[PDB]
């Protein structure tokens, strides 16, 4: 009858073309809108500029006079955002990011652009969205629409999915040293996967670390310090694009005992006519439990003096006028002496 | 121009560079990798020519964009090699312990694993046979280096045995039995105190982490109370996930692995 | 009515011929006017003499007496205005300037000529325009007008084109030393126009400059001092009529560490007839973070003594008498062992 009221409520849906970079509105009607201003063929209305607004006359033959005319707008941008996951590696095995990045500016006020998530059961309004504690190697897909005067005209879908994770844990079964260089480490496989079981072993100060491959299970440990505890922490580490280590197993030894190294700072003076005093400080590797000095004077390649002591201070007296007396000092721990330190010292005479 | 190459695991993958050799090949970091004909920095493995480069057993460590540049270093050829892991392989588990009974005053013998020499521990962390030599003769027991066979069975005999191959990669377990330090695992709230039990009252504790720092140190990047038996955690956070190993100077140590919820 | 009320507000309009540099005046009326001693056919009146006055009588067959009488004053020439670029060279990037002289001098005064100068949508009313904030590799458009109290009789224009300048910026890929006398530093050519590369490395000492051609991307510095740090600055520079270098890029870097020289003025003294005085001087070339003294103390051709010391300061005592010795002292700097200075003294003495 009348289409001043029949399509005061319709509604306009604009499409944007990319091979013309066009506005096409929409009506919502079953029934054809016919035109004479502009062509309105069918139910589509062509040839939009964004931003600008139009006047066009609106009546079908069913409903007679008064006809009326609607003034559009065409505010909405379609392509110029990109979907793009900003997932942090390091903690890409439970996080996934969504951000939305513009290429292209446009005359669009952002007031009036909101973006929507649908992320299987989950639903977000939010311009950039993040998942935390989502569960490892799960392929899932996420839809993402952005809507202008509420209205869809732009949707993407993404798939994404999460990286390995979480290794380890190995199993030491017990590590020790029965040599004083040599310790040996025995452990277990663990049943989730890894790549190349990464071991470290700490001394009292000094660290070190290697790898070793995923198939051995015993390793032996050379060139250590005697009578020095060990610390050694293992764990299966895989490769993904950030190494992931997971949980260590740590265990600890003390090795062997072993004869130690030559005294040092071996000083002899000269008091009196047949008196040396022969001090010396503690070797720097002790290797053994007890402190004991032995010192030993010899004469043309014959014991005739031995003396032990708990310090490094002893004195030689008794000696015959102006001879050329050996002194050989070592150190004893206790179950294996050092090597001695041996030096010449000649005497003094009777007055 | 730049290039992306990915390769695999132990590729010896070649690099071609521009031409007028000689070739100078570097990294945007700042290590030298070939200069000529003559390689340059040894610790990383890889080979030069008068124009191209070729790396050998590529990692992790490879994954950064190398730069060759001519004689005039008027041209430059970037190529950024990345490395894509294998897949994961399960290891196959060991061979299951199995139960043996000896009675008294019998020789028993035990089967190494395949491959000679074979390696012979126990539970109790000793070193039993070494090959055909045999250590801790007190124990009446001699070692080929195939079998470990026990002469006089004990009734200290019983226990676990171990045998290794040479390069370790299988194993056999035994339980020989005669016949007439678990780690703890701890969870713990965020923002909250855990308290850890050390040694016994008998000596000083030392304290180490996965990450290889004394936690009771001074100036440590997470807050600590340390006495000398006792480990005290004040307001938790989600960086105290991992393991701490407490031990003596009497070798006696325990392993505690805090998990935050 | 009379001419003179009718023709009281007439107008004329002047135009210059430089063929002759001569104004004509036309009167802008319609009907036919006649002058009574000088001929003024149609409207026009030729052959008028700058800067002096003249006067004309003006009638018509519809106006009676008295005649109207007219007062001209004839502009000065046109070809006495030059239009001449101010544009300083320093500056010519970013400024445009225009100027107006008078090289010949006229009896017309100089209080009634105006000059408008119109660039782009500016117009300003000044004898010299100067314009600022321009972007390089632009061509402008100016005209001007210059007007005999404000009367328009000369008109012009130009086009000025934006001189080349402010190149860079050039990013510096990396810089090192991983040799004793060998730097390498490599960048990155800047993205405008550009000539060739300045490289300025100054250390603690001196600053010395180099210019590089634009093919060459890396450069490898020789000859320096080892253990020493320089910082280098990179800047590309273009030759437009003045050298424009733009904003440059500064890095830091230090050399290797290399074995030091001998020591010097190695002073070795008698004490006494077993004991020596050893002092030195320290080289001029540490190139070590650590400073230390080695000497060793040999007879016959055979090391009987080792000491490091913190200075250049040793005693050498419990010698034999009348014998030899070679001291061989050496500064350390922690990496690498110096070449040792040697000297032989005999001890000549006699118990
Ligand atoms: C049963 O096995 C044990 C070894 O586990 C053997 O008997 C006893 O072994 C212990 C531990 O070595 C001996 O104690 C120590 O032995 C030596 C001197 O023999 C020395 O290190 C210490 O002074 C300490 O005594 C213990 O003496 C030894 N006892 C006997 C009677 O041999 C034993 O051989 C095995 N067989 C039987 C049938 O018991
Ligand atoms: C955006 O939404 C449209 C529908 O509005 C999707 O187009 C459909 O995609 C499915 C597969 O996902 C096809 O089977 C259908 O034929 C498509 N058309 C219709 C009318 O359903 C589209 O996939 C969504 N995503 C993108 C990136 O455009
Ligand atoms: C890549 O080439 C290298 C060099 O030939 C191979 O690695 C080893 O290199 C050493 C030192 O030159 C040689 O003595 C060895 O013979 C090489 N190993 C082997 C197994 O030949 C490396 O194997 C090559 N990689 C591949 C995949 O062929
Ligand atoms: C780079 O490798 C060359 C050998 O290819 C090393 O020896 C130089 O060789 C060039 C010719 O290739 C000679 O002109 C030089 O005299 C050689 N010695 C030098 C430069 O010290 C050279 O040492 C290597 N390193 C550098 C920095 O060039
Ligand atoms: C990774 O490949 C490198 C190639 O050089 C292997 O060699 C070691 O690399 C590290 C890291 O740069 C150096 O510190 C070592 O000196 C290199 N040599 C040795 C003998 O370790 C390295 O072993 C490989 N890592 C693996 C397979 O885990
Ligand atoms: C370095 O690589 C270049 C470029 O590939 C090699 O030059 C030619 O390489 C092609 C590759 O298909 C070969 O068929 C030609 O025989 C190569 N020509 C020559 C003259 O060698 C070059 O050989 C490589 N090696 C060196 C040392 O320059
Ligand atoms: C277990 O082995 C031991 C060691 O070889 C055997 O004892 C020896 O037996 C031989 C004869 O086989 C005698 O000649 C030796 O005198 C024995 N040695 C000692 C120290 O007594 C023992 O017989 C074996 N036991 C069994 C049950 O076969
Ligand atoms: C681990 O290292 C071993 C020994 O070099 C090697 O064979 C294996 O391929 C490595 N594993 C991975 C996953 O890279
Ligand atoms: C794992 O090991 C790598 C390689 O040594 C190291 O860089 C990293 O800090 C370790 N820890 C983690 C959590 O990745
Ligand atoms: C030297 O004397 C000590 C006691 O002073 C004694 O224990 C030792 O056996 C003697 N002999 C040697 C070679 O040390
Ligand atoms: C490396 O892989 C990437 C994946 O995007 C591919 O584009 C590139 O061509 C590959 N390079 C090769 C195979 O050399
Ligand atoms: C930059 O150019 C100016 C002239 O415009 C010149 O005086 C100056 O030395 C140059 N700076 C350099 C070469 O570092």
């Amino acid at each position: 009858p009348t289409c001043d009221e029949k399509y005061a409520n319709i509604t306009v849906d604009y499409l944007y073309n990319k091979e013309t970079k066009l506005f096409t509105a929409k009506l919502n009607v079953n029934e054809n809108v016919e035109c004479g201003n502009n062509t309105c063929t069918n139910n589509e209305v062509h040839n939009l500029t964004e931003c600008k607004n139009a006047s066009v006359s609106i009546s079908h033959n069913s409903c007679t006079a008064p006809d009326k005319t609607l003034i559009l707008d065409v505010p909405p941008g379609v392509e110029k955002f990109q979907l793009h996951d900003c997932t942090q590696v390091e903690k890409a095995d439970t996080t996934i990011c969504l951000k939305w990045k513009n290429i292209e500016t446009f005359t669009c006020d952002t007031q009036n652009i909101t973006y929507r998530f649908q992320c299987g059961n989950m639903i977000f309004d939010n311009k950039e969205i993040k998942l935390e504690n989502l569960e490892p190697e799960h392929e899932y897909k996420c839809d993402s629409e952005i809507l202008y005067n509420n209205h869809k005209f732009t949707n993407a879908s993404k798939i994404i999915k999460t990286d390995f994770g979480s290794p380890g844990e190995p199993q030491i079964i017990f590590c020790r040293s029965e040599a004083a260089h040599q310790g040996v480490i025995t452990w277990n496989p663990p049943q989730r996967s890894f790549h190349n079981f990464t071991l470290c072993y700490i001394k009292e100060t000094e660290k070190d670390c290697l790898n070793l491959d995923k198939n051995l299970i015993k390793y032996d440990l050379q060139n250590l310090k005697p009578y020095t505890k060990y610390v050694l922490s293992l764990h299966a580490y895989i490769i993904a694009k950030v190494q992931r280590n997971g949980s260590a197993a740590m265990c600890h030894f003390t090795t062997k005992s072993a004869p130690p190294s030559q005294v040092w700072n071996m000083t002899v003076s000269m008091t009196s006519d047949n008196s040396m005093h022969v001090k010396c400080r503690p070797p720097r590797d002790r290797n053994g439990p007890h402190e004991r000095y032995h010192l030993e004077v010899e004469a043309g390649n014959t014991l005739v003096r031995n003396e032990s002591h708990k310090n490094c201070d002893f004195r030689v007296k008794d000696l015959q006028y102006s001879t050329d007396y050996t002194f050989k000092a070592y150190f004893h721990n206790g179950d294996y002496p050092g090597e001695p330190f041996i030096l010449h010292h000649s005497t003094s005479y009777n007055s | 121009g730049f290039h992306t190459i990915n390769a695999t695991w132990w590729a010896n993958i070649t690099l071609v560079g521009p031409p007028d050799t000689p070739v100078t090949w570097y990294d945007t970091q700042g290590l030298w990798f070939c200069n000529g004909s003559r390689v340059k920095n040894p610790q990383i493995r890889h080979t030069c020519n008068d124009q191209n480069l070729t790396l050998i057993h590529v990692n992790k460590t490879y994954e950064r964009t190398y730069m060759g540049y001519n004689r005039q270093g008027t041209k430059k050829e970037d190529y950024k090699v990345v490395v894509i892991p294998p897949p994961p392989a399960t290891v196959k588990p060991q061979p299951e312990p199995e139960y043996v009974f000896v009675y008294m005053g019998e020789n028993k013998t035990l089967e190494g694993p395949p491959g000679t020499p074979v390696t012979w521990f126990n539970q109790d962390g000793k070193k039993f046979c070494e090959g055909e030599k045999v250590l801790h003769p007190e124990f009446n027991h001699t070692c080929d280096k195939q079998n470990l066979i026990l002469l006089f069975v004990n009734f200290t005999h019983d226990g676990a045995y171990l045998g290794y191959n040479h390069q370790g990669t299988q194993r056999t377990h035994y339980e020989v039995t005669v016949l007439d330090i678990e780690a703890m695992l701890v969870t713990v709230t965020a923002g909250s105190n855990l308290t850890l039990v050390g040694p016994k009252a008998e000596g000083k504790v030392t304290w180490f982490d996965g990450d290889l720092k004394r936690p009771c140190e001074p100036n440590y990047r997470l807050r600590h109370e340390c006495n000398n038996q006792n480990l005290t955690l004040i307001n938790v956070t989600k960086d105290y996930e991992g393991t701490y190993y407490g031990t003596n100077d009497k070798d006696e140590g325990k392993r505690y692995r805090v998990k935050v919820n």
